């Protein structure tokens, strides 16, 4: 059960921007350092960085208070988008192996650490102790390898995807810089994670599939609907340029469509014109809002986006989305073939081009389906010096049925569909032991 | 936040002394330390009646004393306005003005000028009261065997049952909810009689060394004044080896019957300290059973005092949910009782719905997850039925301050602040809305956060306890509505207000419309079903919800609602599920195997109809569908709420023979218990419509062959059918059923007679080790369920035919069973309480004349409560068909007088039940006297008990309610 | 506005100065390290102690999350960063593809670019 942060779960700004251009695209996850027009940090020359250890001490404190005076237990405290700063809490850095994950969790969602472990034979003592997440003692493996008894594995978990983590020690050169308008900010942080391959559970459309399309539509209907819980007009009014200015990429022909059975437009001679409320229109409620768009379909539709832009950066087409190779490791691609994978409708290419290492060191997401005569010929004195020959065991041998000694000659000349199956296992197996040596050792390259 | 009463409490030291078993009177002194508030507080108010008080004194100096009961009559006697308004109203004003949540008076010591310049040096006292209870009229009881002369001393027992405001009647105290205290308790005793009450032992030898016994109970634990009560008389066991400090107190020769009674509570314990995450919060704790109940739940600090009735002996078998399904409540109510608290009459409704709902939790985890739900169903059953009855249950957080009513749910009497004056109809749908409102927070809210509150509720109750008790920061144990919802929102923030104004907030029952509509008959339209609701009288419109559908073969559809209920809808489509011969099993649900074209399968995607299965809305929903459907669901369905929903819509309408095959089909499997019940129930009343289409068999003899195979039984199944609890239900019931058989010509059900005969011919020995008594009064239903209404054509009453020809036969058995239960008897006389109304059914048939002396015999007082409950319920119904007004004068005057509160309260409610003199139909004239000797025991006579004048309140409701009952 | 957040790395000896005075809690650490960013947003100063380095803002190859925590089990994502401020004892303090940095931070990711991104393949 994941809850996330309160301006997570309203849909809030900037935190779940409305639209991004072809720049912001290219740049989805990575921002850039910009400089501010105005405030203390737009004026040059050195500005200073202060320390947060009285401010961190202070905040731990008063949310241990709170969490003893209602009267114990387990608090959630992410409440407001000021909870959700860097400045206080403990905290990690999170290196992701991958250059673009198929989900990327936005600023103020959460996640879990599930601490899987696979018990000795006998008599376990237990798993060893963390100093983060929670241990979960498995016998299916929830990833596409088995883990060995004793093994130890850490991973990420939320509803978006499940990813292995690695506790690594931040270098002693390397420091947290929080910057805002009104100053910098600096932390010291030892604990730094490097995160594998995901194993992805929500599935992300492809481009203007009728998913994809019914997610922009519902979204443009939430925004709309916290733009009139915003606006403080007895009745309630907003303006089309309001929804424009955040949407630039739809017709206002679109809009009309979602405000036609809410509000009422009242012309006003200027070029500035109000949609009212209607009266008979009962306005959803906040956690009404909160059913119809999750966060987790925003970044599956995020990931597609942002996917498509790269796509059409690459020279491919609206037509290519039989199949191109680059085609095959976008994330909608990737998502469908591992989740009905997961599901057991089909099988994965492991060994393929939509490796994200591109080394062997990583998984391809490419769908692959589940799928005499001179021998009896023999005389069966023959087939028994044959059977001599290979080195069958003397039983098999004394038995000489001709018709088993032909059956078993055949198979130790042959020496499928369980092989098959087999030879998947072991293709997963190598690989997902190979990455957990190759991202866990801290061998100086 | 704060509670709005002055004159905070400490410590209180009780000392019963010199109690007697002739005179039957107490005596004693209390011990109150007071930290008053304010100065000038002159007229300090205690509160108590029957409490002849002897003297009053603070430190050496015995102050003023004023003793008043508005309790009793009207102030004039003879006040005209004898109607239900003006009554409701001036009483709810009166016992408000006695709850002293006021400045108001009903022991007002007056405060002299000497100690009032002391309050303004110190506000430190200290208060000692002497003062006797007389013979107890309805504060203690005293039960006492007819013997007087050696078996008072071993037999009887000195004990206090009561309401929540009792405490009042027994020694005197403030508003006794709501004062965070602690006590000694000084008890003068005998040395073979033990005393029970709360606290501890802290202080226990052979006592002051002459004659006697004294002990001392110490409750450190900050509780309130309404959870102690002392039950003297019974012996000690401990039951305890599994968690060693589980104390009992019963009477002599009832010991083995504990020692098979008290085990699996320790289950009970481990199953609540899985949810609550604590320890049991107390040192020990105690459980009195005793031969009278005011009430059979109640459950007070550390102890739980109950009824003599629920010990189960080992081979009494249908007590085995009953048993510890009280000591469940007697747990759950003790542990909200005990820590989280109220602070008024209106803010309690989260305390037993809490309780409820934890042991609801309790009945998940320890036997019958589809009884639960059964138990749920029956939930809504009474809510439904009650307020279609009458208006709703309602929650109030708001006052009717400032001489306000502000209650449309005031059709019959005030509910806001107060506890005395509702009816026990409305407090067990208090108790039921109860429940249902935590479902509705499960619904909104995970169970995970509810242990979450639950455990911060019991932190801060722990923290804010046992301690050297903080000054003015201490009544953190008042854990009402309004922290509570905020305790909730900062755990988790949704829409948990617009549920408190539905549900707790608009106190209405909800049916549904929901007209289904055909789409995807190769329809143009894809899967459509519209919404609709109006039923005024007792309505409510509750709108944005979700609707389950389940395909042929395929996914739960779920659909949302809206408001403004003139609305249609859709479906989450399934495919065209075409080639159905070939699409045999496409996953129903999981891997159960199904295969019916019989159905409509022509155009048909659809199978059910559902809106919340998991029981959200207080609902009554009203649909139809095709009768495949509903046969279709009867085969299989996971859901025992849809198989008896079905059962019911089933018992209406229909009569083919294919109904009887597959309700034959679904009582031979392994499915549910009282499915079958109602199943057989079903056969009873579809058969009943086989006059003229008689086309099975004569129907249930063959489910009596096909299923029960002694020794392979040669047309008679006789011997040793038990530890199969099934087939004990099954045997139990369908007799039952199978003489409701009837064709009608005289509605002969003659085969049917002859073979219950024989199958009371054939009971078993002790082979059996079960008790083969509830089989045996279940067949005496069956009997009791031969109503054969027209032989008396002219005269056929009085002796004339020796009345013929089964009804004799009817007549031998039910004699053969009554006098083998006054000769053998076998719990309780559960026989003879079958064989009264099996009589009183003979007597409603014209065969056994109308005349009342034996069951006039059977209410006496020397019998058990369920015999004289019954013959009561029959003198009622008595007093109903017939005429008797004598016995209605008898049935008052007992009313006024016997010592057993029980029989009285069900005398009053099934007399409310079932009511004679009904109003507008008035022609037995209660106008004469019985209008003037019923406003009198309204007022006079009915100040034992709260529970009897409001069910008198229930009698003026039923008769002549709303007006002058036409007298004058 | 989206907090930016970005890594700073020093010289092992200013890093273990800086070090203490961060593990210290002084508030004077607001004049012992400083920041100066140049007009054209990718070289700087950093001074420690009043010492100046020269600074060098190079962009990290793999995208990294920074992510805030109460319980140690349940965490709360705070940031993106993808850049580094490179501070070295020589070079030139007002400078008059080679911002493009090409290893992980943390050991495993040693190459990344060359040796574990699969290239995209253009046309």
């Amino acid at each position: 059960i994941i809850q996330h942060s309160i301006p997570a779960v309203e849909l809030r700004q900037p935190f779940f921007p409305t639209h991004m251009g072809p720049i912001k695209l290219r740049q989805f996850h990575r921002p850039p350092l910009k400089k501010y027009s105005f405030g203390a940090l737009s004026q040059p020359g050195p500005h200073s960085v202060q320390p947060l250890l009285k401010h961190i001490k202070k905040k731990a404190k008063m949310r241990e208070q709170e969490r003893q005076a209602s009267g114990g237990g387990e608090m959630f405290f992410m409440r407001t988008p000021q909870d959700l700063t860097g400045k206080d809490g403990d905290l990690i850095l999170a290196e992701y192996s991958e250059e673009n994950g198929p989900l990327m969790m936005q600023v103020g969602m959460a996640t879990k650490i599930k601490n899987y472990y696979k018990r000795k034979p006998g008599k376990d003592p237990g798993a060893p102790d963390c100093k983060y997440g929670e241990t979960v003692y498995c016998h299916t493996s929830p990833f596409l390898g088995s883990l060995h008894p004793g093994q130890l594995l850490q991973a990420f978990e939320n509803n978006l995807f499940r990813a292995p983590i690695y506790l690594h020690k931040m270098p002693e050169t390397d420091f947290l810089i929080i910057r805002t308008r009104q100053g910098y900010y600096i932390r010291e942080l030892v604990d730094i994670f490097v995160v594998g391959q995901q194993c992805p559970l929500f599935e992300v459309p492809g481009p203007n599939s009728k998913r994809a399309n019914t997610h922009i539509r519902d979204f443009l209907q939430v925004f709309i609907y916290r733009l009139f819980w915003k606006s403080k007009d007895r009745p309630r009014r907003i303006r089309m340029e309001d929804i424009k200015k955040a949407f630039p990429s739809h017709s206002e022909s679109s809009i009309r469509k979602r405000l036609k059975l809410c509000a009422d437009f009242k012309r006003t001679g200027m070029d500035s014109n109000w949609w009212v409320l209607k009266s008979d229109f009962r306005l959803p409620t906040e956690e009404e809002i909160r059913a119809m768009v999750s966060p987790e379909q925003c970044c599956a539709y995020y990931s597609m986006i942002a996917a498509e832009q790269r796509l059409k950066d690459a020279g491919y087409g609206e037509k290519s989305f039989k199949i191109d190779d680059e085609v095959r490791t976008a994330p909608w691609n990737t998502t469908r073939a591992f989740i009905a994978a997961m599901k057991g409708k089909c099988l994965l290419e492991v060994t393929g081009v939509a490796d994200p290492t591109g080394c062997g060191e990583g998984f391809s997401y490419v769908k692959i389906p589940n799928k005499d005569a001179d021998l009896r010929r023999l005389s069966l004195k023959n087939a028994k010096q044959l059977l001599r020959k290979f080195g069958v065991p003397e039983e098999e041998i004394k038995k000489l049925s001709r018709w088993e000694v032909i059956d078993v000659v055949r198979t130790m000349s042959t020496e499928s569909v369980a092989e098959h199956q087999e030879r998947y296992k072991e293709e997963c197996q190598r690989i997902f032991d190979l990455q957990n040596k190759v991202l866990s050792s801290t061998e100086v390259l | 936040f704060e509670s709005p009463r002055p004159y905070k409490l400490t410590h209180q030291v009780v000392c019963i002394n010199n109690i007697n078993f002739q005179r039957k009177s107490v005596v004693g002194f209390v011990e109150l330390t007071i930290f008053p508030t304010v100065a000038n507080l002159n007229r300090i108010k205690l509160n108590s009646k029957q409490c002849r008080i002897y003297r009053v004194r603070i430190n050496d100096l015995e102050a003023a004393f004023i003793y008043n009961d508005p309790t009793l009559e009207v102030c004039h006697s003879e006040s005209k306005q004898r109607n239900l308004n003006y009554f409701s109203n001036a009483y709810a004003a009166a016992v408000s003005a006695v709850d002293p949540d006021a400045g108001n008076g009903e022991l007002c010591i007056k405060v002299p000028s000497e100690l009032w310049k002391h309050v303004d040096e110190l506000k430190v006292l200290k208060i000692h009261i002497n003062f006797s209870l007389d013979q107890p009229k309805g504060g203690l009881h005293f039960v006492v065997p007819s013997v007087e002369g050696s078996m008072a001393e071993r037999g009887a027992h000195v004990f206090s049952c009561g309401y929540q405001n009792s405490t009042r009647f027994w020694f005197p105290c403030v508003d006794s909810y709501s004062e965070l205290c602690t006590w000694k308790l000084e008890f003068t005793v005998d040395a073979a009689m033990v005393a029970v009450s709360n606290g501890d032992l802290v202080e226990t030898v052979y006592t002051h060394d002459m004659r006697k016994k004294t002990f001392h109970y110490m409750l450190t634990i900050p509780t309130a004044a309404s959870n102690i009560s002392l039950a003297i008389g019974p012996f000690e066991i401990l039951v305890d080896p599994y968690m060693h400090e589980v104390t009992h107190f019963c009477l002599p020769q009832l010991l083995p019957l504990l020692k098979h009674t008290t085990s699996y509570l320790h289950e009970v314990f481990e199953f609540y300290e899985e949810i609550l995450t604590c320890r049991y919060p107390y040192s020990c704790f105690k459980t009195v059973f005793i031969d009278e109940a005011y009430v059979e739940v109640a459950a007070y600090a550390s102890m739980s005092i109950f009824s003599t009735n629920l010990l189960h002996s080992a081979m009494i078998i249908d007590e085995t949910p009953l048993t510890r399904r009280c000591l469940a409540q007697s747990l759950a109510q003790q542990f909200f009782g005990c820590f989280i608290s109220r602070m008024s009459w209106s803010d309690e409704w989260v305390l037993k719905g809490i309780s409820g709902y934890i042991y609801g939790l309790w009945m998940k985890k320890t036997f019958g997850v589809n009884e639960y739900r059964h138990w749920i169903k029956e939930e809504l059953d009474k809510i439904v039925a009650y307020e279609l009855k009458t208006g709703g249950v309602l929650l109030h957080p708001i006052f009717g301050g400032g001489k306000e009513k502000d209650n449309p749910a005031s059709h019959l009497h005030f509910s806001i602040k107060h506890p005395h004056t509702l009816s026990w109809e409305y407090y067990s749908m208090f108790q039921c809305k109860a429940h249902l409102v935590m479902r509705l927070i499960e619904n909104r809210i995970s169970m995970e956060f509810m242990l979450q509150v639950f455990n911060k509720l019991l932190s801060l109750a722990s923290t804010a306890s046992s301690q050297k008790f903080q000054s003015h920061m201490w009544s953190q144990m008042l854990v009402s509505t309004s922290g509570f919802l905020k305790s909730i929102s900062n755990v988790s923030g949704k829409d948990i207000q617009p549920l408190i104004k539905q549900w707790v907030d608009q106190s209405g029952v909800v049916k549904f419309y929901g007209s289904f509509a055909f789409n995807r008959k190769r329809n143009v339209l894809e899967l459509e079903i519209k919404q609709d609701y109006t039923s005024p009288g007792t309505q409510k419109y509750v709108g944005p919800l979700k609707v389950t559908v389940q395909e042929l073969d395929g996914s739960f559809n779920h659909t949302l609602q809206i408001e403004e209920n003139s609305l249609k809808h859709d479906i989450p489509c399934h495919s065209k599920s075409r080639r159905n011969k070939k699409k045999k099993i496409p996953l129903m649900n999981g891997e159960e195997v199904d295969m019916d074209l019989s159905a409509m399968d022509a155009d048909s995607p659809l199978l059910w109809i559902r809106i919340d299965p998991d029981m959200s809305v207080l609902r009554k929903v009203e649909f139809e569908q095709a009768d495949f459907m509903w046969q279709y669901q009867l085969r299989y369905e996971r859901d025992v709420v849809a198989q008896q929903e079905s059962i019911l819509a089933l018992e209406k309408f229909p009569t083919p023979a294919s109904r009887l095959a597959l309700t034959d089909i679904l009582e031979q499997e392994q499915c549910f218990y009282r499915v079958r019940m109602s199943a057989c129930f079903c056969l009873a009343k579809i058969a009943n419509s086989m006059v003229s289409t008689w086309t099975g068999p004569p129907a249930m003899k063959s489910l009596f062959t096909r299923m029960f195979c002694c020794k392979s039984c040669p047309n008679i199944v006789k011997t040793n059918n038990f530890m199969s609890f099934q087939s004990y239900f099954l045997q139990k019931t369908m007799p039952v059923a199978m003489a409701l058989l009837r064709d009608v010509h005289n509605l002969c059900p003659k085969e049917v007679l002859t073979f219950i005969l024989d199958l009371i011919k054939y009971n078993d020995n002790r082979k059996n080790k079960f008790s083969d008594n509830y089989y045996r009064a279940e067949m005496i239903d069956a009997l009791a369920n031969s109503v054969t209404p027209a032989v008396s054509v002219n005269n056929e009453v009085r002796t004339l035919d020796n009345l013929n020809p089964d009804v004799r036969l009817i007549l031998e058995e039910i004699t053969r069973f009554l006098n083998m239960e006054k000769l053998l008897p076998s719990y309780r006389h559960t026989i003879t309480v079958s064989c009264l109304r099996a009589i009183r059914v003979l007597q409603k048939n014209g065969h056994v004349p109308s005349d009342p002396a034996l069951f006039k015999s059977y209410a006496e007082y020397g019998h058990f409560v369920d015999i004289r409950i019954a013959a009561l319920e029959a003198v009622v119904d008595y007093t109903k068909v017939d005429r008797s007004y004598e016995e209605l004068q008898w049935l008052l005057n007992m009313i006024q007088n016997d010592p057993v509160p029980y029989v009285r309260h069900k005398i009053l409610n099934m007399l409310t039940k079932n009511p004679p003199f009904t109003k507008n139909m008035e022609s037995p004239l209660c106008n004469e006297a019985l209008v003037d000797q019923l406003w009198k025991l309204m007022n006079s006579g009915t100040s034992h008990d709260w529970r009897l004048r409001c069910g008198a309140v229930d009698l003026y409701f039923t008769l002549f309610g709303l007006s002058r009952p036409s007298c004058l | 506005e989206l907090e930016s957040q970005f890594i700073l790395r020093l010289p092992p000896e200013y890093a273990s100065t800086v070090r203490r005075a961060v593990q210290s809690g002084h508030v004077n650490l607001k004049d012992r390290l400083t920041i100066e960013l140049h007009p054209d947003g990718r070289h700087g100063i950093v001074r420690v102690d009043r010492v100046p380095l020269a600074s060098k803002l190079v962009d990290l190859p793999c995208v990294m999350e920074s992510l805030k925590t109460i319980d140690k089990k349940t965490f709360y994502k705070t940031a993106d960063i993808c850049q580094m401020l490179v501070s070295t004892v020589d070079g030139d303090l007002y400078p008059p593809k080679k911002f493009i940095w090409n290893h992980g931070i943390t050991l495993p990711l040693k190459n990344v670019r060359k040796r574990r991104f699969r290239k995209t393949a253009k046309k």
